RNA sequence: AUCGAGAGA
DNA sequence: CTACCGATAAGCAGATCTCTCGATTGCGTAT
């Protein structure tokens, strides 16, 4: 029942989920879904397709200096040996990519010109860790090693199950990003429609010419181009008619009618965030509970009574949602100045070092005390708007080392859909912006009368 | 309690209920100490409830295992569960080793496929 | 002092003559900031916007003709630019249509969606570009694709 | 080259086959095609231990100023005082 | 919860009705409570003495993975107020943290009533 | 409206138990470039909701 | 000490051992999970056992 | 919307006092209490009618369909 | 007629 | 030495007070 789920999102704000199930026999499987169909793949196959890597590199990546962890060593031996025994061939990344391309040809509608090697590169670029994007295979390799370490820590009992229904591990789909995703999907289907139309031309009538403007204009007139009408249908019905399916659960009820009974109703229409229609038809009631993680982000009071109680909650009136990607390029340069060892030539692992990670991309490794110091310094320089590399909206989601608690590490976040609230930074007395991920570890007094010395920072 | 129990009783008449219990009246000549001792000697005790830790020293120098079993102190687990050295040795020799062999061979047959 | 106060005079003045510089109550618009920002980000911002990024990520899907190793001439259709126009009407030179008109007509308030298709053949031997109307794309009020 | 129960080749960095599953005095790397004599591989002793939490038993159970560190550990902590009577604020290093 | 409920009982038994300003039968609040017209001594005590421990799913308030039950309280705060003990009355008002905890409890109560209004609907028809 | 398929004038009817007053009548013309007849008209009603016994406050 | 053929692959030998230690019983009477001695309510002194097996308790007449 | 002609609770005509109330607030620096007192509104039932009137008809009047805008 | 959103006790 | 009857792992059928509003098949084809 263990696993690791990451919801990677492309730069055009499209989502792709990659899970890492654990098998009791010692092998980890990689699960994704291209169309409305689930596909399973051994984790070492993708780990070898990502880059030219040996088996000693995988071992030294998933295991750091703790070669004496018999749990880790036995799990890794079983995993590597099982891959080598199930697929005795595929000794090189080229062979692994070719095998992946052979595995996925009809599912991806790959063209006959597409070689198997480049089809494997295509599935690699469109499935595993899409947020790293193309030309980020080394980063995807490091992130997969990190996720395997974290899964082994989870099954070893050294980590706690991150709560999916806690606001600490949630964001909000803004509803304009959903519009953009559906537009991208519809124009993709439009391209597929014109390709299928020329396919029917080929199969029926030999009169074709891919250089004829008359032929182009004649075949385009035989396809459907009412993307606007399809968008109007989506807005009118709420149904998400998708041939591929988004990374979402429900298929209907995405658009509500903004009622105008009074201005209070109208304004609250634009402040409500829903859990989903999935949880309305259910019996488990742990998802409706009011949790401390919603302090300052979700309203404790404003929630309807009856069926939608606990699911149709509203934001605090000072809860800001980031719709723009923050300038993050020079933050890695700042981090290396603070003491973060670069993630290219460090060779460290395990939950005994702080994994400094920016927007789902590993930046480096550093001790826990130094990670705490770095988080404090980033907060100080973020509130004090002198350093040009640190936007005020940066969410410094530090997680300290505990005993069987959460997985430690420094998790800097930027980008869209984040939940942000203004809170007064007590040193130098200036406004600060915090998110749900970092809030649950920082002390935030509710009134200046009750600040405790060396306790509260905000 | 409540609706789940009313369901178990009058809605489906389940032969296997969630919490099967039976009440045992006691003789008035049995002290509470004797009643508690009887409760301990009647309640079940698994083998895992006297185990401190298990160390498996696997050596392939033909693939062996040296399964050292560590128990609590005798004057502790005998007092807690009324289980002695003789009964512990008997269960280990008869049922534990047999189940271990069965699990090992089943896993071996599974790994062939 | 006074803990609270009716702002009778300024309320009456602002009712009689609305502001010409900016809307009072800035907090009333920071509430709908998420939706407006989400819709604005798909047609503006760095790298051209979310729609341009999406059509870049989609790429091209190709087909062959089978005419005489050699499967024939390729047809790599793709999109590289998506533009949204503020809603207009043709009732000539196009005028501006307002959401008041949309509500009164009991019809939608939709702009015009234009995609330039890239009818590439044989890996860039010749490219037949063409923009094309794709129906009416509904737009959200007070967004950069609205006249308000 | 050898850690616990896994043996890696000194050059290729590949996980060698199980020593007792191959022919005598010869184990072949799947990529190096190199030769490792079965000597110096006497004891592959891997010692484990139970989960320390897999046996839940009753016996198991019975057994205003704010100091801050900014740059590094070497530099001293900075205390950010704030008087409550007047609102004057200063930091001490 | 047992200890803080003992303290709550001490407070209410000490301060009602001896400490009240307007007394029965003039005090209409106590008149309604004792007479059985509306309310109860529990409601009177919550209005006039304190709200007491907030019980959630048979437990106190939930605690995040960091040991903090709320951002205001330091990790592993051994204090009754941190765990949900509201030393506040509806006559004088409750602090923001106690307001948050009381909202937790009220939401749980609303959920339970919504479930219980029809959790027992199939049994009657199956019998009848 | 007069129907040519019937050669007889047919009326519609206020289908509501609650009486109302005509607030405004909007003449909507189709956006097509041709200039057709009047085909869509919007009629608004005003209902006096004097507070009576039974409604909630 | 336990021994096996060299041809066999690697086994966890901790997970299976833990499962077996959970499974194997030292002293149990069929269907009885736990017998406890609650405080005597209504005056009578009663014991409650988890699991019903009437014919197994008929033999302990000296205490029941 | 438009000033109520009569006070709800008692029935004293307060509809002829809205403009004079605004004048007393504007020209003289009289606060609401003193202005209401000078207007002759003694009972708080009468005072609330003019103290809390919103006069939304001014905002309603800018949408004139009979005038070129 | 069907499925989606919501509302009252 | 094989037929017949149990006996647990797997598969398969099924319910859990009133009232508004909004929306409603995709292509294809032979003239
Ligand atoms: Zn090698
Ligand atoms: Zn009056």
């Amino acid at each position: 029942h263990y696993g690791i789920q990451i919801r990677s999102v492309r730069p055009d704000q499209t989502s792709q989920t990659n899970v890492l199930h654990y098998l009791n026999d010692g092998q980890v499987t990689f699960r994704f879904s291209w169309r409305k169909n689930e596909y399973l793949v051994p984790v070492v196959m993708i780990l070898k397709a990502l880059c030219h890597t040996s088996d000693r590199e995988i071992f030294d990546g998933i295991i750091g200096n703790d070669v004496k962890d018999s749990f880790l060593t036995d799990r890794l031996e079983l995993l590597l040996r099982g891959f080598k025994k199930r697929y005795p061939h595929l000794q090189n990344r080229t062979q692994v990519l070719q095998y992946l391309g052979d595995k996925f040809r009809v599912v991806f509608q790959a063209s006959p010109d597409q070689s198997d090697l480049e089809v494997g590169q295509e599935v690699l670029d469109r499935i595993v860790l899409v947020h790293l994007g193309k030309d980020g295979s080394q980063d995807k390799f490091r992130m997969l090693l990190f996720m395997i370490r974290k899964l082994y820590s989870l099954v070893a009992g050294e980590c706690s199950p991150d709560n999916p229904d806690a606001t600490q591990h949630q964001e909000v789909l803004l509803g304009g990003f959903l519009y953009g995703m559906i537009l991208k999907e519809k124009i993709d289907e439009y391209l597929q429609n014109i390709i299928a139309q020329v396919r029917m031309d080929i199969n029926r009538g030999m009169a074709i010419n891919f250089k004829d403007k008359r032929y182009m204009s004649r075949v385009l007139m035989r396809v459907n181009e009412n993307i606007g009408s399809k968008m109007q249908y989506f807005l009118s019905t709420g149904n998400l008619v998708s041939q591929s399916g988004l990374d979402l659960q429900q298929v209907s009820g995405y658009t509500v009618v903004a009622e105008k009974i009074n201005f209070y109703r109208f304004i609250s229409h634009f402040r409500m965030v829903h859990r989903g229609s999935f949880f309305a038809q259910l019996k488990t009631t742990t998802v409706r509970k009011l949790l401390p993680e919603s302090w300052g982000f979700l309203c404790p009071v404003h929630t309807p009574d009856g069926s939608p109680c606990g699911l149709l909650n509203h934001f605090a009136h000072k809860c800001r949602i980031s719709t723009q990607q923050s300038d993050v390029s020079r933050i890695p340069s700042i981090l290396y100045s603070l003491g973060v060892a670069p993630a290219s030539h460090t060779f460290a692992a395990g939950p005994s070092l702080c994994c400094v990670q920016i927007d789902g991309k590993i930046i480096g490794w550093v001790s826990h005390e130094q990670g705490k110091i770095i988080a404090d310094t980033l907060r100080y320089w973020k509130v004090e708007g002198k350093t040009p590399g640190l936007p005020i909206d940066l969410e410094i989601g530090y997680v300290p080392p505990s005993t069987r608690g959460q997985y430690p590490g420094l998790y800097l976040f930027g980008g869209h859909s984040r939940m942000l609230r203004p809170v007064r930074y007590l040193p130098l007395d200036k406004e600060d912006i915090v998110g749900p991920f970092e809030q649950v570890y920082m002390n935030i007094a509710v009134t200046p009368q009750e600040i405790q010395n060396n306790v509260h920072t905000h | 309690l409540g609706i789940p129990r009313l369901r178990e009783i009058v809605m489906t008449a389940s032969a296997a209920i969630k919490t099967p219990q039976m009440t045992l009246p006691i003789w008035n000549d049995v002290s509470d100490e004797q009643a508690d001792t009887f409760c301990k000697s009647i309640s079940k005790v698994l083998l895992s409830e006297v185990i401190d830790k298990v160390i498996v020293t696997e050596t392939t120098g033909a693939r062996s295992y040296v399964i050292h079993m560590r128990f609590f102190d005798n004057n502790e687990y005998s007092e807690e569960y009324d289980v002695s050295k003789e009964e512990l040795q008997n269960v280990i020799s008869n049922q534990f080793i047999h189940l271990l062999e069965a699990a090992i061979v089943k896993e071996i047959k599974k790994q062939k496929r | 002092a006074r803990t609270a106060d009716f702002r009778t005079l300024e309320r009456e003045s602002r009712f009689i003559n609305p502001p010409k510089d900016k809307s009072a109550f800035p907090l009333l618009q920071e509430a709908v900031q998420p939706h407006i920002g989400s819709f604005n980000a798909l047609t503006e911002g760095p790298d051209g916007g979310l729609l341009n990024l999406g059509v870049k990520d989609i790429g091209e899907k190709v087909i062959f003709d089978g005419k005489p190793g050699y499967l024939g001439n390729k047809l790599s259709v793709s999109v590289e630019q998506v533009s949204i126009a503020k809603p207009m009407s043709n009732d000539a030179v196009e005028r501006k249509v307002y959401p008041s008109e949309s509500r009164q007509r009991l019809t939608s308030y939709r702009g015009k969606l234009l995609l330039k298709l890239k009818w590439s053949v044989n890996n860039g031997e010749e490219n037949l570009f063409e923009v094309r109307d794709c129906g009416g794309l509904p737009v959200m009020l007070q967004s950069n694709r609205c006249h308000l | 080259s050898v850690v616990g129960s896994l043996i890696f080749c000194l050059d290729c960095g590949d996980l060698l086959e199980n020593p007792n599953a191959v022919l005598g005095s010869n184990v072949e790397c799947s990529q190096c095609k190199a030769i490792y004599p079965k000597s110096q591989f006497s004891n592959l002793k891997v010692v484990t231990t139970t989960a320390d939490d897999a046996f839940p038993s009753s016996l198991r159970a019975k057994k205003n100023y704010h100091t801050l560190q900014l740059r590094s550990a070497d530099e001293g902590a900075t205390v950010f005082y704030t008087c409550t009577s007047c609102g004057y604020k200063f930091r001490t290093n | 919860s047992s200890k803080v409920n003992a303290i709550t009982s001490q407070v209410v038994s000490k301060c009602v009705p001896d400490g009240t300003m307007k007394k029965f039968p003039c005090n209409s609040m106590q008149a309604m409570a004792l007479s059985g017209a509306k309310g109860s001594n529990v409601n009177v005590s919550q209005i006039m003495c304190l709200l007491g421990q907030q019980a959630l799913e048979g437990r106190r308030v939930p605690v995040m993975v960091s040991g903090k039950t709320l951002p205001s309280f330091k990790p592993y705060e051994t204090d009754a107020m941190a765990g949900g003990y509201v030393k506040g009355r509806f006559y004088s008002g409750i602090k923001p943290q106690e307001y948050y905890f009381h909202c937790m409890a009220g939401r749980e109560g609303l959920i339970d009533t919504a479930v219980k209004t029809s959790r027992s609907g199939y049994l009657q028809r199956c019998l009848t | 409206y007069f129907d040519d398929t019937l050669n007889k004038t047919k009326i519609k009817t206020y289908h509501s138990s609650e009486p109302a007053y005509i607030e405004e009548v909007n003449l909507i013309g189709d956006e097509s470039n041709k200039f057709q007849e009047l085909q869509t008209v919007s009629i608004k009603y005003r209902i006096r909701r004097t507070p009576q016994i039974g409604d909630k406050f | 000490k336990l021994e096996l053929a060299a041809d066999t692959e690697k086994l966890l030998m901790v997970n299976i051992v833990e499962e077996i230690c959970r499974k194997s019983i030292i002293r149990q009477i069929p269907h009885i999970d736990r017998c406890v001695h609650p405080e005597p309510e209504n005056g009578k002194r009663v014991l409650v056992t988890e699991g019903v097996n009437f014919q197994a308790m008929w033999d302990q007449e000296a205490f029941i | 919307m438009i000033v109520p002609v009569r006070c709800f609770s008692c029935g004293k005509v307060v509809g002829d006092k809205w403009e004079s109330y605004l004048n007393l607030l504007q020209e003289d620096e009289l606060d609401e209490g003193t202005a209401l007192s000078r207007l002759g509104l003694k009972r708080y039932c009468c005072r609330r009618m003019i103290l809390t009137h919103v006069d939304l008809i001014e905002k309603f009047l800018r949408y004139n369909p009979l005038e070129k805008r």
